[PDB]
């Protein structure tokens, strides 16, 4: 079993400024659980995003690590990646993008 | 063609790796893009290559120490 993300390349999100959002990683591990982190594209880097509020869901055959916007605000448009560390491994999802209206 | 903050490793455009680490699974349409850690005393060479850090001889002096991307730099005394 290889740990996957399942967040499509081109993956989009059209969102309400002042409205709650959460944006789903789509985790599949088989054993222990990885270590998931967002982070927000400028250009070609990803800032890890830090002080922010994430949660896990967890289904059958599929796990979702969310990150939280409460509220999406409209500094919070732009391309997000999720990234998972198993051990000396680092599994890297294709970047989603926001589309905020205000 | 990708974007640029995406890398070509099939004829597929896929997240790229962090710097001390190479391809060890291609991204698809739908999935991730699997990185390892090159370790201690290699750098990432190609995508999915770590090389062996080269060691400059008594008759050389370092001039740039390898790092995680790039190879140790040589020169004449
Ligand atoms: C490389 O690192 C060694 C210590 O491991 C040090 O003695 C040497 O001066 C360094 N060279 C450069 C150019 O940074
Ligand atoms: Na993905």
């Amino acid at each position: 079993c290889d740990v996957q993300l399942y967040i499509k390349r081109q993956s989009e999100h059209s969102i309400l400024a002042g409205d709650p959002f959460e944006l789903e990683c789509p985790v599949k591990y088989c054993a222990n659980r990885p270590h998931v982190t967002w982070c927000k594209l400028n250009g070609t880097t990803c800032v890890k995003l830090e002080d922010r509020q994430t949660s896990w869901k967890e289904e059958k055959n599929i796990s979702f690590f969310i990150l939280h916007f409460e509220p999406v605000l409209p500094n919070d448009n732009g391309s997000y990646r999720c990234s998972a560390n198993f051990q000396s491994n680092l599994i890297e999802s294709h970047s989603t993008t926001l589309y905020v209206t205000d | 063609i990708c974007k640029p903050e995406e890398v070509q490793l099939g004829d597929q455009c896929c997240p790229p790796c962090k710097q001390g680490y190479r391809v060890t699974g291609q991204c698809t349409q739908y999935t991730s893009t699997t990185c390892t850690l090159c370790p201690s005393g290699t750098y990432v060479s190609g995508l999915y290559q770590c090389t062996q850090c080269t060691e400059c001889q008594d008759t050389e002096v370092t001039i740039r120490n390898c790092t995680s991307t790039q190879n140790t730099v040589c020169a004449s005394k």
